[PDB]
RNA sequence: AAGGUAUGUAUCAAGCUUACAAG
RNA sequence: GUGCUCGCUUCGGCAGCACAUAUACUAAAAUUGGAACGAUACAGAGAAGAUUAGCAUGGCCCCUGCGCAAGGAUGACACGCAAAUUCGUGAAGCG
């Protein structure tokens, strides 16, 4: 009578499980817990049923979603978990979530086109910085000269964030791209702040020119000074703007 | 197509669904019937 | 529940008259599975024939393209799981009251109400068909089905009606071998009758008979549709199309794939619209 | 509306994917059906005429086009050549009579039309089923 | 089959 | 559906006012990850109403 | 008339239900 | 079958006219699934001491009632999920 046995475990479990979901059809605990519980029994095609009836009572929280996602995502029904998570996307845009353990699913398998055209999804949606570097870091772990150059120009129209505007100035850092790097300076020079160049541009824009020899790097921080901040910096740097000038360059007596 | 117990699976007659004040009254011309409305200040 | 229009109704349920009277209710009896009232239609079809009222609903037909009273297979005239094995999918359906079982019909009736001209699933699995179940599809039907079934009285000899009683007579059924999809006991014996055909016999080597005399090419059969028919077989060793007699001469190395080829072609192997000519050729260097 | 329009093929190889049942014309699942408005006097007729003699015409509009035959079973029909049922037929042949009382007068011996007529080892095996 | 269909429109980018 | 009647008019009273504060509450509370415990402002108005009846 | 002599389970027939689909 | 017409030649034979397709076919069933009640034996009884009036909410639970009354033990059935606070793991990004 184990068969018996087991079989009165099972169904009185889940006889309880479909009263308590009868019971309360909106706190969702109930669906994940007897979700995961015929999960236990690790070869299911009803635990499917169980979140995808799950969702006709409430598809905009985000716990099922991913937890269900999770769940596919778990056991090697890679092509389902696929066709749930681009459902998940769609319907809910706004959530990083997704979006997040998408992108890391598909970097998880090949870094096929289709994780590019699930993270430039991503970015249609215009989000906040932290997707959109996340996205150029992973162009950047995939070496790309030509594609981190072509999803970041779209990047600066939206965000115009200093930091973001000093990080466009990257193909220095990385490249060091001459003319159109000088193009990038002169795209981070015309633009906000005319007049008040929020008091941090320049400084890195030295700080590369410094780098960079005595080409055109007395302009910038002393000679194209009619646009200050009513002393032209604080007192913190300019005294180390004079330093910052004098000991690297050719030194004439 | 089998809609539900009001249209025709019930047999269900009950009272206060008589058929009771069966013609609308309009708001005649005297009062502020809606062509006398069309036009006033 | 539910109204209709017309009945589904496959050709041996009609009656040999194409001028048939019948007539419908409005909400009849129920559905023999679901209890769902539908609009139960009564005919006669012939002058020997009792009535055979409607069985089930217009949507437990369109389930599974099932006629009206007969349940037998709308395209075919045959029973459900011999279609359904014979598609090799089942296209489930619960069994128990409401379980998932008038849940499913209410929901499954909800997404037909577009179409209403096919079958909700089997639409796509109704076409990659005519093989193994177009040798077992009885056309020019037999109307015992219409017959009216046997009356008591005559059953203990005491039928008052004499020559008048409607049913039958003498005909004494037998309690040895008389739902809709599993079991049923005369699906059995008829999967049985298909599996126990009448071939040529084996004869007693060790499968020498890789050639085989396949024929009746005409204009039909060409080289390249015979050989790559055979190609996904496997290997020739010796192709030949011999046109004074329109036939073709294929072997194979290690003889089991042109095997099934012998179970594809007694008298069975149907491509380019025609029934091929096979006997047994040679394998014995006459 | 034009003849051509209507008149004029598909191109195609006519899709021979299919079966030959889902090919075909529907509106109903079985079959295109449609309104009618035949005579009820001549559907009867032949409805009849079939029912009683296993022929009839048949019905159609664009079977072949043309179609003017007879269906059943075909030669039984000109055996008769195409009588019908509410036809004083060209013989009187196996009629059978009936004895009539039609007084009204002798009791338990007037049949009218009630009139019954003059003509008027199973069991071992019936009772070893049961 | 398994999967689902998968339309591109025929000159922009893929449909969802 | 059932009437309103004199028995069940004060017991009807206090689901009304509770539907009301819960989708009030509900439209009300910022971003935050949880609403009220699942209950707790309920108590605080029921505990609100029994402290004005003993003042 | 209800408002009081609780209701809730587990085995055992008539009441009611179709007299059907059927190799 | 009928009745009428010599209508064609015997009252008889014939011809025409008028009339035009019922039935959930059964007195049965090899029949069929059998739920309610009653019996049997169990379980037994809302609100943090005891005795307790209740009225509600939820739906895959119903009964009585003409019920958009009312009553069926408040008709029954409704239970441990703590969450955010400490900490482990892992991910994404940045310096
Ligand atoms: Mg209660
Ligand atoms: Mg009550
Ligand atoms: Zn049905
Ligand atoms: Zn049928
Ligand atoms: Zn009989």
């Amino acid at each position: 009578t184990d068969e018996e046995e087991l079989n009165d475990y099972k169904l009185r479990k889940r006889k309880t499980f479909e009263d308590n979901i009868r019971k309360n059809r909106t706190v969702i605990s109930n669906w994940i817990k007897y979700a995961q519980w015929e999960e236990s029994l690790k070869e299911i095609q009803r635990a499917r049923s169980i979140y995808e009836r799950a969702l006709d009572v409430d598809y905009r929280n985000i716990t099922l979603w991913l937890k269900y996602a999770e769940m596919e995502m778990k056991n090697r029904q890679v092509n389902h978990a696929r066709n749930i998570w681009d459902r998940a996307i769609t319907t809910l845009p706004r959530v990083n979530q997704f979006w997040y353990k998408y992108t890391y699913m598909e970097e998880m398998l090949g870094n096929v086109a289709g994780a590019r055209q699930v993270f430039e999804r991503w970015m249609e949606w215009q989000p906040e910085e932290q997707a959109w570097h996340s996205y150029i870091n992973f162009e950047l772990r995939y070496k790309e000269v030509d594609r981190a150059r072509t999803i970041y120009e779209r990047f600066v129209l939206v965000h115009p964030d200093v930091k973001n505007w000093i990080k466009y100035a990257r193909f220095e850092e990385k490249h060091a791209y001459f003319a159109h790097a000088r193009k990038v300076y002169e795209r981070a020079v015309e633009f906000f702040g005319d007049e008040h160049m929020d008091e941090h541009l320049y400084v890195a824009f030295a700080k590369f020119e410094e780098n960079q020899k005595e080409f055109e790097r007395v302009r910038v921080i002393y000679k194209y000074a009619l646009d200050r901040i009513s002393k032209q910096d604080a007192q913190e740097l300019f005294k180390n703007y004079t330093i910052f000038e004098k000991k690297f360059g050719d030194r004439r007596g | 197509k089998g809609e539900g117990d009001l249209s025709q699976l019930s047999k269900q007659y009950s009272s206060r669904d008589l058929p009771s004040h069966t013609k609308i009254k309009y708001r005649q011309t005297t009062q502020d019937a809606p062509e006398e409305v069309r036009n006033r200040d | 529940w539910e109204d209709a229009d017309f009945p589904i109704l496959c050709q041996t349920c009609l009656g040999e008259n194409p001028y048939i009277r019948m007539t419908k209710e409005k909400y009849g009896k129920e559905c023999k599975i679901c209890a769902r009232p539908f609009t139960v239609f009564r005919w006669c079809p012939g002058v020997r024939m009792r009535f055979k009222k409607t069985e089930v609903c217009q949507t437990c037909s369109k389930l599974k393209n099932v006629c009206q009273t007969c349940l037998l297979d709308l395209e075919y005239g045959l029973p459900i799981q011999v279609r359904d094995a014979g598609l090799s999918f089942k296209d489930d359906m619960p069994k128990s009251d409401v379980n998932k079982e008038y849940y499913t019909q209410n929901m499954e009736r909800e997404i037909s109400n577009s179409d209403g001209t096919r079958p909700v699933g089997m639409l796509g699995k109704a076409t990659s068909t005519s093989d193994m179940l177009l040798k077992l599809a009885r056309t020019t039907p037999y109307y015992k089905r219409n017959r009216p079934h046997i009356c008591s009285f005559w059953v203990k000899g005491e039928c008052k009606r004499g020559e008048e009683c409607p049913y039958r007579h003498e005909k004494p059924t037998d309690p040895d071998d008389p739902r809709y999809y599993g079991i049923n006991d005369p699906v059995a014996d008829k999967l049985l009758k298909r599996a126990s055909t009448m071939p040529r016999l084996d004869p007693p080597e060790d499968k020498t008979i890789t050639t085989l005399y396949v024929g009746g090419l005409g204009d039909t059969i060409t080289e390249t549709d015979l050989r790559n028919h055979f190609y996904q077989f496997g290997e020739i060793r010796t192709i030949t199309v011999v046109q004074r007699q329109q036939c073709a001469f294929i072997q194979f190395a290690t003889r089991q794939a042109a095997e099934v080829a012998a179970e594809k072609s007694f008298n069975k192997l149907i491509v380019n619209g025609r029934r091929l000519n096979v006997k047994w050729g040679r394998s014995q260097a006459a | 509306p034009t003849y051509e329009t209507m008149f004029a093929p598909e191109f195609g190889p006519e899709n021979p994917f299919r079966t030959q049942q889902m090919a075909a014309p529907r509106n109903m699942l079985s079959g295109y059906a449609e309104p009618a408005h035949i005579n009820d006097f001549m559907f009867e007729q032949q409805r009849r005429t079939f029912a009683t003699y296993g022929y009839a015409l048949d019905p159609s509009l664009d079977n072949h086009q043309v179609s003017a035959k007879y269906i059943g079973s075909v030669e039984e029909a000109e055996k008769n050549q195409g009588l019908t049922v509410f036809e004083t037929g060209q013989k009187k042949t196996e009629k059978r009579k009936k004895f009539k009382e039609n007084d009204a007068s002798n009791i338990d011996g007037f049949l009218g039309p009630w009139a019954k007529y003059v003509d008027e080892e199973e069991q071992k095996e019936l009772d070893e089923i049961t | 089959s398994n999967a689902l269909a998968i339309q591109v429109d025929s000159e922009g980018k893929i449909k969802y | 559906a059932k009437t309103v009647t004199k028995q069940r008019v004060e017991s009807h009273f206090d689901l009304e006012l509770r539907a009301a504060v819960m989708h009030d509450i509900l439209d009300m509370m910022p971003e935050g990850i949880k609403q009220n415990k699942a209950r707790t402002i309920l108590q605080h108005l029921s505990e609100a109403w029994r402290c004005w009846k003993a003042n």
